[PDB]
DNA sequence: TGTCGCTAAGTTCACGCAGTATCCTGT
């Protein structure tokens, strides 16, 4: 995979909570550590090399006026961490829906977690009517959000966005909803 | 029809019979020509209570004062009506007693009329806080019987008595060979001007092995030496002891080496042996029965010996213990509890002599082992028999023989300790100086004696004493020191007494000073007469001169020196401790306020001296709260001298009784912190001939918790720097000699005895917070745990730092010198002696010295100067 | 069952404050 398609999968692929977390960092070229977390076993999933994954964030964040031997001496660590070259060596599964759901709770200056459960549902209805999403299908979404069904909303958002009437799988991880999107689009 | 004898003890039971209080003491005999025990049951020791009048009728508290007057008459009728009724009291004397208070009670008039009243002892007693209509307050009410008697007929201490007709005693009573029966106190007299008699003085000494099974004690041998003449009142006899006996008891389990008999027979016909432990107690109270002693004496006798013998008698059941006392009883004390006031009744009538108690009491050391003291005063070496190999000692006859001997050794040396300590006439004069019992005198603590000498002082002089009870405030001044060496004459002047001294000056006593029940009270008025305290501060003051201008008298043997210095020290500690017990929170005379206005005044006068000498255009240095160092800035000592007198009498001319003296003169000082120093004390010996002795006071060296390898090294570093020699040479010779030391230690040249550290304990091992395991708590620790005589408080412990490889905190791995001498595993820690022990030594000594610096240190010593 | 006072330097431990380094979480 390449880094200059990640921004095009961000436009498509990636479920909306991976697009509110490209979209921050960005915005402000820097993630607080949850939303590194999240992002890079996402982008992990997705197939991004060590290599990749490592000029990307190195690329990333130096824009946030942050010397270069700053990144090398912290946040090489975590990387390698997160790809289990280091310490126990383990390689880390990307989190899963349920996970983010029940992961930490974000708080403010945090764009981690599920939008569909950590977004008030008048900022669910405006993200929705950004993203061009008919008003029958925000409303669909957001009753399926207050039904506490997210992963029904998400799979709502699946259908509408690749003009499908039924996704025809059970999403329960994100890389799955980026594999399925794959699948359609490619 | 007289009967006079001379009293040592006082033993009373103020529940077993009540109002009797015993006196035992020796009377002369014609028949066998010789002064002979006997015991004198003061009966019907009436209690005696002081009821304060009213100033008005007061309807129970309840209606107020009506102002109605109270008259004595009206008192007593209330006494014979309400009390008297209500508490079951048939019988009282009453009388009117006119009176003086000034203690801690509110509202007390200063001189009042008491009504006294007396009543027997066996009738029910009144409580403290009793009132009523017409009084306030009862007083005396606890006072115990033995405390009325010493009181109210003005005995002081050991005495000779006299007593106006005996009655026989119906039945025996005690153990001595004469018994008389007083009636009355009022039958009793003292008669001055006569000679102490000699007394019977018994030292004792027991080895015993700890049962395996039952993990306690059974005593195996006991030797004692008895002394029938030891004098009171001259010089200790030589040689010290006249006679001895000796007892061996064969291990229940280990039988003799078939040879037992023919070695007693060709050693001697003075030792018992005995099959078991309980012939062996039987023979030692029918032995204490004959020879009747006075003052039985050991090593902590009170502590281990006097209470292993009395639980081994429990535990053994040896028919009639009262012997191991003088009187006859059927109950043994219960035992156990804190401190031996238990153990002292156990042996009512004899008093104890712990060498270990005069010891502290007196004389300081590194450690009190007997091994130590041994070593300290008679300078000689005492052979410590392993615990071990006293089990195994019943294998050899040769061997039995040799714990026998080292049993008698320890004796003869416990003896001739006592004797040159001069422990037993100095515990007779400080008693009569201050007025309690002998026995009591004899087990420390100094609260007791100041407590019974101004009972005395103040029962004499018709007053009023108080009941007996059922950081705190500014203290001395330390000046802020100018640190660093000096080469010119340096003099020390000092305060004599400094707080005696300001209490006689400035009648601080109790009759004087206007309390009010934490602020400074107001000087007493100059015109008021000298108050009790005062005089009797004074009195004690007295006789310390006239012991330090004995003293002074030229030609004069070096022991009968030691001696003098002794008792001097002895003295001025009385006044200190007279003085203290003024701050005492549980003293029956506590008077915070009286300790902060002498405390107050001791700062006053050493601040207004420091600015007299100040004004005299000198330099001032030091001073600890009656002394001040002064600079001379010369060299010829005429010319110190001089100044010295000149100073001296400027600054005496502002003190009516107040003196300063030349405390000393300095040719080299060291000055390091606040109460540390080093100098060269300047001795002159005539013709201008001026001897050097090198003085350390608060260093580092002169501390038993730092190794014998830093106290050595100090010691020499400090000689090299007071000397006069070049400082550059004097610099290459520390560091040559820093270097040998360095190269001695790596390569093991310094022998293990001179690794080791003391430390003191202060509670038991297990009542310490279990707050790591500081060295010496983990070591006592250990010590309990194998099978060695325990290690209670106030007990020196001696630990050597080794290595096990436990990687730990260096702290932690604290371990003993028996075991790193036993165990393979452990070896001494190089590093840490030479970075943490000896290095902060040399580095505070050194610090004002210029040329040497704590990276110079490490570096000569041999350790890496990276952590330095 | 009583065991004198205060003052002061000093050791060992327990913690703030800041700085450096390594090691984490999931399915
Ligand atoms: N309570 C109490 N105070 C003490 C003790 N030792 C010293 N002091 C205080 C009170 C003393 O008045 C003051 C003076 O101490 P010194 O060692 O100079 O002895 P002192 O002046 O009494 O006599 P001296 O210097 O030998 O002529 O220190 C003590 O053991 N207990
Ligand atoms: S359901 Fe899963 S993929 Fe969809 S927004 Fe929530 S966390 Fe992201
Ligand atoms: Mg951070
Ligand atoms: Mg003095």
């Amino acid at each position: 995979i390449s880094l200059e398609q990640i921004d095009g999968f961000a436009a498509k692929s990636f479920p909306l909570c991976m697009r509110q977390l490209h979209k921050s960092l960005r915005e402000n070229h820097h993630l607080r550590h949850g939303g590194r977390m999240q992002y890079g076993l996402f982008l992990k999933g997705i197939g991004l090399t060590l290599e990749q994954a490592l000029q990307f964030w190195r690329l990333e964040f130096t824009k946030g006026k942050v010397d270069s031997e700053k990144f090398d001496k912290v946040y090489a660590y975590s990387i390698r961490h997160n790809y289990g070259k280091e310490g126990k060596r383990t390689d880390y599964t990307p989190y899963s829906c349920m996970k983010v759901i029940l992961s930490n709770p974000p708080s403010q200056g945090d764009y981690h977690g599920c939008p569909f459960r950590h977004s008030d549902p008048e900022l669910l209805k405006q993200k929705l009517q950004s993203f061009k999403v008919p008003s029958s299908g925000i409303n669909q979404i957001l009753e399926l959000v207050k039904g506490m069904h997210y992963q029904l909303a998400c799979q709502k958002y699946f259908e509408l966005t690749h003009s499908v009437d039924d996704c025809g799988f059970s999403l329960n991880h994100p890389n799955q909803y980026f594999a399925e999107s794959q699948k359609l689009l490619t | 029809q007289v009967f006079r004898f001379y009293w040592l003890d006082a033993y009373e039971d103020q529940y077993s019979q009540p109002g009797v209080v015993y006196l035992f003491g020796k009377v002369w005999i014609e028949s066998a020509d010789a002064y002979v025990s006997c015991c004198v049951s003061v009966k019907n020791i009436e209690r005696t209570v002081y009821l304060l009048p009213r100033e008005n009728r007061v309807q129970l508290s309840t209606g107020k004062d009506t102002g109605a007057p109270v008259s004595m008459m009206h008192v007593y009728q209330e006494f014979n009506e309400a009390v008297a009724e209500k508490y079951k009291i048939m019988k009282f004397k009453s009388k009117k007693v006119d009176k003086d208070y000034a203690f801690e009670i509110p509202d007390v008039p200063a001189s009042s009329e008491y009504l006294e009243v007396r009543y027997s002892a066996d009738s029910p007693q009144l409580p403290q806080d009793l009132k009523g209509e017409t009084f306030s307050h009862v007083f005396g009410t606890n006072t115990s019987s033995l405390e009325l008697f010493l009181l109210s007929r003005k005995i002081k201490g050991p005495s000779w008595l006299e007593i106006k007709s005996p009655q026989l005693s119906s039945q025996p009573m005690s153990w001595c060979k004469v018994e008389a029966v007083v009636t009355r106190p009022d039958q009793v007299s003292v008669v001055k001007d006569l000679a102490p008699p000699p007394v019977v003085v018994l030292s004792l000494s027991m080895k015993t092995v700890q049962n395996a099974k039952t993990h306690q004690n059974e005593i195996v041998a006991i030797a004692a030496l008895v002394h029938h003449t030891f004098p009171l009142d001259k010089a200790p006899p030589q040689p010290p002891f006249q006679t001895h006996f000796c007892v061996l008891s064969k291990l229940n389990d280990c039988i003799f080496p078939y040879d037992y008999n023919e070695a007693v027979k060709q050693k001697n016909a003075n030792i018992e042996i005995a099959l078991t432990e309980r012939t062996l107690l039987g023979f030692f109270l029918a032995k204490i029965h004959k020879i009747d002693p006075d003052v039985i004496v050991g090593h902590d006798i009170y502590g281990f010996d006097l209470e292993v013998l009395l639980q081994r008698i429990n535990s053994c059941k040896v028919p009639f213990w009262s012997k191991i006392g003088r009187l006859r009883r059927s109950v043994m004390p219960k035992l156990g509890g804190r401190s031996g006031f238990a153990e002292r009744n156990a042996a009512c009538g004899r008093i104890i002599c712990d060498i270990e108690i005069s010891a502290k009491e007196l004389i300081r050391c590194k450690s009190y082992h007997l091994s130590e003291l041994v070593h300290q005063i008679l300078k000689a070496e005492r052979v410590v028999i392993p615990p071990e190999n006293i089990r195994n000692a019943y294998n050899d006859s040769v061997h039995l023989l040799y714990m026998l001997e080292n049993t008698w050794i320890d004796a003869k040396f416990i003896l001739q300790i006592m004797c040159e300590l001069n422990v037993l006439p100095l515990a007779l004069q400080i008693t009569n100086i201050a007025g309690n019992v002998m026995s009591r005198t004899l087990m420390g603590g100094r609260s007791e004696r100041n407590e019974y000498l101004l009972l005395h002082a103040f029962t004499e002089n018709n007053f009023i004493v108080p009941d007996k009870p059922v950081a705190a405030y500014a203290g001395g001044l330390v000046l802020e020191p100018k640190v660093g060496f000096y080469d010119k004459f340096i003099l020390l002047l000092d305060f004599n007494s400094l707080y005696p001294s300001i209490i006689q000056e400035y009648n601080i006593c109790f009759t004087t000073v206007h309390r009010e029940a934490d602020e400074i009270p107001e000087l007493p008025h100059s015109d008021l007469e000298m108050g009790i305290l005062p005089r009797e501060i004074r009195k004690l003051v007295e006789r310390r001169r006239h012991v330090k201008q004995l003293m002074k008298q030229p030609d004069l043997n070096p022991d009968l020196y030691l001696q003098y210095d002794i008792r001097q020290k002895a003295l001025k500690l009385t006044a200190n401790s007279m003085y203290g017990c003024l701050g005492f929170s549980y003293s029956r005379f506590y008077a915070k306020p009286l300790a902060a206005l002498v405390t107050h005044q001791g700062r006053e006068i050493l601040l207004h001296t420091k600015e007299m000498v100040q004004k005299m255009n000198l330099e001032v240095i030091y001073g600890d709260t009656d002394s001040i160092m002064i600079n001379t800035n010369c060299n010829n000592l005429e010319e110190v001298f001089k100044l010295g007198n000149r100073v001296k009498s400027e600054i005496n001319k502002s003190y009516k009784l107040l003196e300063i003296d030349i405390d000393g003169i300095f040719k080299s000082l060291l000055l390091l912190k606040k109460k540390k120093y080093a100098a060269l004390t300047v001795e002159p010996t005539g013709d201008g001939k001026y001897v050097t002795k090198q003085e350390l006071k608060g260093l580092d060296i002169v501390r038993r918790d730092w190794c014998e390898l830093a106290k050595q090294a100090g010691n020499y570093v400090i000689s090299q720097i007071l000397s006069d020699q070049p400082r550059d040479s004097i610099v290459e010779n520390i560091q040559k000699k820093l270097t040998e030391i360095g190269e001695n230690v790596t390569n093991g040249t310094v022998p293990i005895t001179q690794y080791e550290i003391n430390k003191a304990l202060t509670k038991d091992p297990q009542d310490y917070p279990d707050k790591k395991s500081l060295p010496h708590v983990h070591v006592a620790l250990w010590i309990n745990s194998q099978g060695g005589r325990k290690v209670k408080a106030g007990d020196t412990i001696s630990y050597v730092i080794c290595q096990d490889g436990s990687n730990l905190s260096a702290s932690q791995r604290a371990y003993a010198q028996e075991q790193l001498q036993k165990q393979e595993n452990l070896s001494i820690d190089t590093q840490y002696y030479l970075s943490q022990q000896v290095h902060p030594v040399v580095a505070r000594i050194c610090e004002p010295i210029d040329g040497i610096d704590s990276a110079l240190i490490a570096m000569w010593l041999g350790l890496d100067p990276s952590q330095f």
